[PDB]
RNA sequence: AGUCCCUCCCGCUCGGGAGGGAGGCACUCUGGGGGGACUGCCGGCGAUAAGCCGGAGGAAGGGGCGGGCGACGGUAGGUCAGUAUGCCCCGAAACCCCCGGGCUACACGCGCGCUACAAUGGGCGGGACAAUGGGUGCCGACCCCGAAAGGGGGAGGUAAUCCCCUAAACCCGCCCUCAGUUCGGAUCGCGGGCUGCAACUCGCCCGCGUGAAGCUGGAAUCCCUAGUACCCGCGCGUCAUCAUCGCGC
């Protein structure tokens, strides 16, 4: 039944490896959220990847397009109150990246502030630049 | 592990309860009345010795080779190539681990024969302390090389740290792990191979000092 | 009867307690059998096995020790057992191949910590900051 | 033949299986979803994560008489990684303790003494002490000094 | 007073700030209820660096 | 290879860094067996040891009468 | 009765056992028991600072240091015992509190 | 601790254990007074001297171990920006207040340190023992509401009494195995709190995400003689709040 390769939400992974962990590849999920989706499907945490069926996986990313519909609760959500719509949601590959540049593009539309060390790209958070962060020449 | 044995229990004074120096021989006359062998079941002394001189003659072989160990290894003086300074993830004051090893090291030297270990260790240190070597001698405001021999202690304690930094030089960033990069030494010591690095510095240091009697 | 014992080792005391009795002894609750720092399992039982295993059919005994770690338990305990044995037989030879052996088993350990220096303040006497030349 | 007399994981893992009925015990509904505090930087991994908490809970305080919350979260913690940063103690999370000491109580093993801390009944300890006896009861097979005591 | 929050009130108008020596120009937009009002209002003007001198390098002293 | 030779006065210590240490013994075997030379050593060193050489014919160089 | 307990505190070692046997003796003087001086916990305050005004040199540092003594004295109520330790007029550097339990 | 009652468990109990209360301060403790080692006895030089060698005896050995105290004078070194202080200055101002911005800017040179470059490991979870100090503007035992941050009631304390306080390296079982990875956790996105007359420039914590340089390091130089060096935590100063620092443990 040994299949080495399974594609699943996108990109896929290893059969070798353990269940919680080869999902990690999927760019927006990490170990502490994998044990949970995995914990509410109800499959083992340990299995090696190798032995999914189909539907299986199927409900896996059923959850993973809702979480909070099925238990997965509303404080560890990849982004909580969209600033959109402020509904609980949990992004992937696909379309983390159009989040990151729209709240980019949000500073760089109001010239605040905040936009003015991603545009002329040094640090945000306060930290000082007399001693470190020296990244170009001499 | 097993807990026949994770509780233990002794009623026969030997070292660590398994093994006994009462039949063991050191062939080499210099280095014999040098290395204790009274019973001393603890191997652990706390330092009562290197106060006064010429203290530490007396220590079972045992711990002296059991404290040798406590080392990131080399930290001022390159080794195999590379320096090895490993810092807050040694072994220096956290002697149980070195028990530890040090137990785990014996037992695996008595399986692949079948002999007393310790006097395996006995072989051992008597074929990688040198007998002779070299300084500056002053001589008319004009000083250089010159070769002299070797005194017995200091044979010893070389010959030990080489043994030590040897064995803690396959280890590095290796899938082999500690215990038996201990004995693949002690081994290869008392069988004088090339390959073996105790051999090596002990060969390596007489030889350029016969390069310049 | 009964004797009473003590005896101190890098601060942790150690009340020793004997009796006649059938040959257990136990520690803080702890019988001696049950001590995982096997390291230190081994720095109590030889006051208790060179006696012979006879004297150690014979004894009660219980500690009640504190103060120190893990390591510094075991010999305040080990004084214990020591000066309680020379008292419960009180011979001449079992106090002679308990000097062999060891000595401060008896004679009383004077090693005591030391104070702190005002360079560094936070690592010891004797280890200064480095020095600062360019 | 008291807990004083036996290695602690041993009676531990034992006793943390046979707790498997009384319907009292379950995992709350927020067990799968968190981990045990601010000293954890994983989550539970092995699945009886709850039957071995309160266990361990029920093993403390009776060798402890008289106890509340503010110190057992004082036991449970654990030096953290704060980032770049040096090394520092905690304490942890306590509402896994306080939904724990609720069902056990309500188990009937405790009983609350007001203003004091809490306390064993007997029920606890005839009911620890049987399984210790037990335990001991096979250990003796394979080391000969657990006879004399 | 450069904390103020802008609200429902301001959304499309126009008020000044204080930044060190001037009052400046800010006009209002959505999205901005819930920033600060001196968050738009830049304080240390930006720097373009001449060249090093002296001493700045261990072999000018 | 192996000779024996036994310690039985220490004379000094030279070198110029204070190491090497003046030290008149003799040979107890060999086609000397007897002879009692001079040479230097290197370590920590006590009257009554029993130093193995290898030469037995190197006669070390005289020093500046000890002091 | 009602084990009235008096309390003594200074700075002077010396001056401070006086009274202590002063009321010793008053206590034994009159007949009624008294327990002896009950010694305390010696106190310390430690006050460290550097010594040299400006920030040049190298850093060299003081300890200033002040025990203060503690003592206790349990005595029984005689009112006879009373009297003698409301004429006691003690040394100024002294300070002596009584409480009843 | 040894005696005595009461009360509670276990192989049902012959023995074992454990909680209170009444008695004792025997034992640790707290601390004032006391005794305790002098090259003293011998062994060897060195004059036979002052001395160093030695070996006994002993809790300690030949300044018993660790700290306080710093002579004459300098050093035109330092500080009038802790207080004092001669002269010259400003004197409606170079005085005294308030609301705002600044010391926290940024191609780069260097000093002192923290986290690492994984097996002398990382992660789960069980199992062990510490010490100096501090408390009324503060410390806070205990109980219920939160996943965690915290909030809610607050008993008891001005001190060998109640509180800060059941450290960590340590041990044992399971997963990971030569990998830029389960090493390393920068860096940025959201969202929930704290103190604060006031948190954007410019305070602090926590939940989820992303996952950067880094495979032990050239010529040089630095720190250490015994409970010392190494490694792991804690308490104070700072302080309405934040310790990668000094200072003790
Ligand atoms: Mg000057
Ligand atoms: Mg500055
Ligand atoms: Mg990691
Ligand atoms: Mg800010």
């Amino acid at each position: 039944d040994f299949r080495h390769i399974v594609r699943v939400a996108g990109v896929d992974l290893d059969g070798n490896k353990q269940l919680r962990w080869a999902l990690t590849a999927i760019k927006g999920v990490g170990i502490n959220f994998a044990t949970m989706v995995c914990r509410v499907a109800g499959l083992d945490p340990f299995m090696k990847a190798g032995y999914l069926t189909d539907e299986q996986v199927k409900k896996i990313e059923e959850i993973l397009q809702d979480p909070v519909a099925h238990g997965i609760p509303r404080w560890a959500v990849n982004r909580p109150k969209d600033y959109e719509t402020g509904r609980d949601l949990h992004l992937i590959t696909a379309k983390l990246d159009m989040a990151i540049r729209e709240d980019i593009m949000r500073l760089r539309r109001i010239r605040a502030y905040r936009g003015i060390r991603h545009e002329l790209g040094l640090p945000v958070r306060g930290q000082r630049t007399r001693s470190n962060f020296r990244r170009g020449q001499t | 592990k097993p807990l026949s044995e994770r509780f233990f229990i002794p009623h026969e004074i030997k070292v660590m309860g398994r093994w006994s120096t009462e039949d063991v021989e050191v062939r080499d006359p210099s280095l014999k009345p040098y290395i204790n062998l009274e019973p001393r079941l603890l191997p652990h002394t706390h330092g009562r010795h290197a106060k006064k001189h010429f203290g530490k003659a007396n220590v079972h072989i045992v711990e002296r080779l059991i404290n040798k160990i406590m080392r990131s290894g080399g930290s001022h003086y390159k080794v195999a190539g590379h320096f090895m300074r490993r810092e807050h993830r040694s072994l220096n004051s956290k002697k149980v681990k070195a028990y530890e090893v040090v137990k785990e090291a014996f037992k695996i030297i008595e399986k692949r024969t079948g002999k007393n270990p310790i006097q395996v260790l006995v072989w051992a240190i008597e074929n990688a302390a040198p007998r002779e070597d070299t300084t500056s001698v002053m001589f008319g405001g004009i000083r250089y090389h010159v070769a002299v021999d070797i005194s017995p202690m200091r044979r010893l304690d070389v010959a030990l740290r080489n043994i030590a930094l040897g064995a803690s030089a396959k280890c590095y960033r290796t899938k082999m792990s500690f215990a038996e990069a201990l004995a693949e030494e002690i081994i290869l010591a008392a069988n004088k191979d090339p390959k073996s690095y105790a051999y090596s510095k002990k060969l390596e240091i007489e030889r350029i000092a016969e390069s310049s009697r | 009867r009964i004797i009473q014992t003590t005896g101190k080792r890098k601060t942790a005391i150690a009340r020793a307690v004997i009796r006649e009795g059938k040959g257990r002894v136990r520690i803080n609750g702890k019988p001696v059998e049950l001590v995982e720092p096997e390291i230190a399992r081994f720095t109590i039982l030889e006051p208790l096995i060179l006696a012979g295993e006879e004297i150690w059919n014979s004894v009660d005994i219980d500690v009640k020790v504190q103060g120190g770690g893990f390591m510094g338990q075991a010999e305040a305990a080990r004084i214990a057992i020591a000066r309680a044995l020379v008292e419960w037989t009180g011979d001449m030879n079992l106090k002679e191949k308990f000097i062999k052996y060891d000595r401060t088993m008896l004679v009383g350990d004077p090693r005591r910590t030391e104070p702190h220096k005002p360079n560094r303040s936070t690592k010891g006497p004797r280890a200064k900051r480095q020095k600062s030349y360019r | 033949a008291t807990v004083y007399d036996v290695p602690g994981d041993l009676l531990v893992e034992r006793v943390a299986q046979r707790l498997k009925e009384i319907p009292e015990i379950k995992p709350p509904e927020w067990a799968p979803f968190v981990k045990t505090g601010r000293h954890k930087e994983r989550l539970p991994e092995q699945e009886d994560w709850w039957y071995y908490r309160v266990a361990s809970i029920l093993r403390r305080v009776y060798l402890d008489g008289p106890v509340g919350i503010e110190r057992l979260r004082t036991y449970y913690g654990g030096r953290k990684n704060r980032g770049h940063a040096p090394e520092r103690f905690y304490k942890a999370g306590g509402s896994i303790i306080r939904k724990a000491l609720q069902q056990l109580e309500a188990a009937g093993f405790v009983e609350k003494v007001p203003g004091k801390g809490r306390v064993i009944t007997p029920k606890g300890r005839s009911f620890l002490d049987k399984i210790a006896t037990e335990l001991k009861k096979e250990l003796e097979e394979i080391i000969p000094e657990l006879k004399k005591y | 007073c450069r904390d103020m929050i802008v609200l429902p009130e301001m959304v499309g108008l126009t008020i000044y700030v204080h930044n060190g020596k001037e009052f400046v120009p800010v006009e209002i937009k959505p999205e901005m209820i819930g920033h600060y009002l001196g968050e738009f209002a830049p304080t240390r003007k930006r720097v373009q660096h001449g060249a090093p001198g002296i001493g700045a390098t261990r072999s000018s002293m | 290879e192996g000779y024996p030779a036994e310690v039985i006065e220490i004379i000094g210590r030279t070198g110029t860094t204070g190491d090497v240490t003046q030290v008149k013994v003799r040979i107890l075997e060999g086609r000397d067996k007897g002879r009692v030379i001079r040479r230097n050593v290197r370590g920590p060193v006590r009257v009554g040891d029993i130093l193995i050489l290898r030469e037995t014919e190197r006669e070390a160089r005289e020093i500046k009468s000890r002091r | 009765m009602q084990k009235a307990r008096i309390k003594l505190a200074s700075t002077n070692v010396r001056s401070l056992e006086e009274v202590a046997n002063q009321i010793k003796q008053i206590a034994e003087r009159t007949g009624v028991r008294m327990s002896g001086p009950i010694p305390l916990p010696t106190k310390r305050i430690r006050i460290v600072t550097r010594k040299s005004p400006d920030g040049e040199g190298s850093a060299t540092f003081d300890r200033w240091e002040l025990r203060i003594h503690k003592r206790l004295i349990d005595i029984e109520a005689d009112e006879r015992a009373m009297r003698q330790i409301m004429r006691i007029r003690v040394p100024e550097d002294v300070t002596i509190e009584i409480e009843l339990i």
